[PDB]
């Protein structure tokens, strides 16, 4: 029902600017404050500012009052934040959040998925996706593991990986991406399945990299060595 | 502008133990709100107005406190509770969050299911070979993966990556990726990763010969 | 000056006005107080202007009392200048008030009144905050102009004191 | 009394501080003001205590000026008594303030601060309201005790005036 | 404590006419809220925060104003709009409502469908006879019912009751009840109500003989 | 979904007291303020007071601060108002209403149906319900009217009348009750139907008078003269 939709990743150049949206749905968009919150592992969660889309009033955190520029469109029911003059320190996950007044205080009662922003000079290489094909090498106890190695992408913002278009979710492990000595990021995702299933079932890993529009699918099975 | 100080920064408890985590505000605040975040999720509202559980929060949780000192307490912890909890205040502009308390659960030891994957032909056509060793569903986190190549001992040329604690199971998974040139991969024949972990009475090794299916 | 009887009354009245403004400025108003309150300037500075009323009883003590009162007037005028800037350009000195005063205003501040929720810019809650901030600016600028009034009259004395000594 | 030089300074100072408290009490604070503000007592009453400073220039005008100042002191002490009761027992005289002051506080009142929504009893919004109500009680009781101070000193004069006349 | 004054107290408009109704506050208020009430309903929220239509309120409505003077305006009125509208303020404790504006709609004239009901036998077994004359779906409200009994003219011993304006149709219905003792009812034979209304080119009468089915 | 349920009518003696409930449903009862509003034709709508069921705090209109006593039960999720020392001037419809904070102000966004209270010394006589049986006498233009006369009840609070247990609602007119010279109230309700329907269809009027528990049903048809 009530839901905030955000673009999952933006990969941007220093000194440039980025505009990220937050599509509201399932509620009267103009009747609530839309807040923006920064998250970084070194600083935790920092509130950036808010807009009331009804009139258009904004308030900003003083430490952001020239970085962010909040706007809202009543018609598409979308809030926006522009970040100016981007720097390494603007690399973060940015959440939109809708504050209600409830229980006797303000309350961030619904959150967007977050937009990963990373600010970097280097160009956004798309991932190369390789099958971790299962075999007796990867068989143990009657289960077998299989996976996809999503190698050598760039921009830290993770490639989203799913299995069988999301129809397979038990036993799926997607690992944190590692920065390689090449400066490119690599990720892998694995799933453990009944070894008998490897014959009749076909397992697809779906890889998507919005920063380079790189949608990929690979078929992983012991029908290849 | 109010600083919210959370203690401890990292918390651990065995399943069914009782925990409390505290939020201390640099000035008195009307209420504290608590948010739960899991790895790769947005924050979820967890407690509002100091004591009210959010929709679907287990009555296993409760929140209490007043003035400058607040706490969240869990009667009996479960593996789904493993997360980072942030306190948050609205009493001053700007609203602010605490540093978080990371709760991880002392489940019983579990040995890693060890798997090894050869480099695919697709990758060798690119001139690079990555060998992946997978440790599945183990606890505690202190696994070690030692790569061996014709029984020569590898170092430096591999990287570990490890999941967050599984909210269903409190275990971890880890992958180690050995990386080689195609010319290096096609010299040696026997590739192995050797795993030492508390769940293993002796170091298990998984290997393959290069060439066999 | 010969009007030192008329002037000694003025000093006493400036003392009582500071004490009254101090007690008024000590009325619970939130987390942070003005520096004048936490320095207790209106109390000790006020009674010092009462004590320089010693010159109404027209010794080296009085030279010290007058000179001590001049330091209070100058320091008060500086302190009240600071707090007006503390209120209206930047809360640069975050004087944590007094806990027996915070007890009645424990969840509240007047050094910021912009709401984090822009819908509330219209709200009565926001107008209340700006009302107290405006009252504190008023009380401080009234205390300043009387603190400046002390400097003028003490100058009209101590300028004669040290030239007599 | 012979101290009439020392006393004339006291009257002038009581005048100036009434004017200062009046301007402070005229700071925007909502729909209703104290009666003292809408009677303009601190302005006209304050300058009347300046004008009885005529006796520092030590005629039937002065007998009138002193007697006129005594009416101001009495009426001010009554008015400030009324407003403290107006604030703390019952808003019995709903002085509609001044529209150039309401312009900055058009949606707000301090003669009631109980929220219609009991959840808000804890709220900062409610603490702000009670802060302004406490400040107005403070300003009025400070103005009262100085209005009472005028009565004492004018009595010490007009008790001699009519016995001299 | 703020008095909200609504003008006009009664408003009428033909279908598709434009109306405005005003709320004047004794002292200025942050917002005015409008509620619609129909006969026998609770109030419905209609406009909040001066200008926001409530869920399902036709965009036919709008609200505007500031300070002490507020209005609700309807671009083109419809028969479903016939109601009493109350303004309401939260700016002071207690919250207060305006006196209401009753909107009734100048629809086209409609003649009453006239019906007459004999006293039932159930009631005659109780010794009382009530004769009901029904005027269905007429406009305007100024109908008149004249009872006649053997052509003698009744007075005093009857009561009218009339519905509110039908929100589907802008018409009214009216019932007139003649009441008699059983001994009076069983003297006379011919009972009639005669109805004069603007929709009738001459007074219609509906009658029954006592005894026939 | 969100709904406030109230007992529809209370009929009470002078000097007595009455407790009326307001069953909340479909929302977190303790997270909102519950308000009570009086309505009388001579005074309009008067706010009585509110309770926050979370803690239990109340506030009251000064002109009610000794008439009403608001209470709430967290467990049954029910607000209550007690009225003391009842008088003729306490005869009113009493609504509970739930205030949210929304669009930048408080908002009575859901209302109860209201409880009719009337304060009277006389005893609550139950209604006598009589069929207004249709005939050619009540036939015109191919429609026919039929109804029920709900005679001689007491307490002004209306008898609720429905047709076919609520399955018939078009063409139903229920008139305001008239106070008779006997001091008892009478009401009638009528429905206009296709005259051909009078044969195959059976029309039931359901009369209910909670103040005397007087549920009644009558069958209305020209099969009786």
């Amino acid at each position: 029902q009530v839901q905030l939709q955000q673009p999952g990743a933006e990969c941007v150049k220093p000194g440039a600017s980025v505009k990220m949206s937050c599509k509201a749905s399932g509620y009267t968009f103009t009747s609530y404050n839309m807040h923006w919150v920064k998250q970084t592992p070194g600083r935790g969660l920092e509130w950036i500012g808010a807009i009331y889309p009804g009139n258009g009033d904004t308030s900003y955190n003083q430490k952001f009052k020239g970085k962010a520029t909040l706007t809202a469109d009543k018609s598409s029911s979308t809030a926006y934040m522009q970040l100016s003059s981007l720097t390494s320190e603007d690399s973060a996950v940015y959440y939109c959040a809708r504050s209600t007044y409830y229980g006797g205080d303000w309350y961030f009662n619904v959150w967007g998925a977050g937009t990963c922003v990373t600010v970097s000079a280097a160009s956004t290489k798309g991932p190369s996706v390789f099958p971790l094909a299962p075999s007796s090498k990867s068989t143990s106890g009657g289960t077998a593991a299989l996976g996809c190695l999503v190698k050598d992408y760039f921009c830290e913002c993770p490639v989203t990986v799913s299995w069988n278009s999301g129809a397979l979710t038990s036993g799926v492990h997607t690992f944190p991406a590692v920065l390689q000595s090449s400066g490119l990021y690599s990720l892998s995702s694995v799933v453990t399945v009944p070894s008998s299933s490897l014959g009749t079932q076909t397992y697809i890993c779906n890889v998507n990299h919005k920063p380079s529009n790189t949608k990929v699918d690979k078929k992983v099975e012991p029908k290849s060595c | 502008q109010i600083v919210l100080s959370q203690s401890p920064a990292i918390l651990s408890a065995s399943p069914g133990e009782k925990v409390t985590m505290t939020c201390r505000a640099s000035s008195s605040v009307s209420y504290i709100h608590w948010f739960q975040q899991k790895c790769g999720s947005s924050p979820k509202p967890w407690i509002y107005a100091t004591s009210n559980l959010a929709s679907g929060v287990p009555v296993r949780f409760s929140g209490s406190g007043s003035g400058t000192s607040y706490s969240l307490t869990i009667s009996r912890v479960e593996c789904e509770d493993a997360a980072t909890y942030y306190c948050q205040q609205w009493t001053s502009n700007p609203p602010t969050f605490g540093g978080g308390t990371k709760l991880e659960i002392k489940r019983t030891v579990a040995a890693p299911s060890v798997f090894i994957f050869p480099p695919s032909d697709e990758q060798l056509k690119s001139g690079t070979a990555s060998v992946v060793c997978l440790l599945n569903n183990f606890y505690p986190r202190e696994a070690k993966v030692q790569w061996k190549v014709d029984n020569a001992l590898q170092s430096g040329n591999s990287q570990e990556s490890v999941t967050c604690q599984d909210s269903k199971d409190c275990t971890y998974s880890l992958s180690s990726t050995l990386t080689l040139s195609k010319a290096d991969y096609e010299k040696h024949k026997v590739y192995a990763c050797e795993v030492t972990h508390q769940g293993l009475s002796s170091p298990v090794t998984k290997s393959f010969n290069r060439g066999e299916c | 000056m010969r009007e030192s009887k008329t002037l000694g009354a003025v000093q006493i009245m400036n003392g009582l006005f500071h004490i009254a403004l101090g007690g008024l400025l000590m009325i619970p108003a939130g987390i942070y107080a003005p520096i004048c309150v936490t320095v207790w300037y209106p109390l000790w500075g006020g009674i010092m202007y009462i004590i320089s009323g010693s010159l109404l009883a027209a010794v080296k003590g009085k030279m010290i009392m007058n000179s001590l009162s001049l330091f209070a007037a100058i320091s008060g005028m500086i302190l009240s200048i600071m707090d007006i800037l503390n209120i209206k350009i930047s809360h640069f000195l975050k004087m944590e008030s007094l806990n027996f005063i915070r007890a009645h205003t424990p969840y509240i501040n007047i050094y910021n009144c912009e709401p984090a929720n822009p819908s509330e810019k219209n709200s009565p809650s926001t107008q209340y905050c700006y009302s107290i901030q405006s009252l504190f600016l008023g009380i401080l600028s009234v205390m300043l102009i009387f603190a400046f009034f002390q400097e003028l009259v003490i100058a009209g004395i101590v300028e004669n004191e040290w030239k007599r000594t």
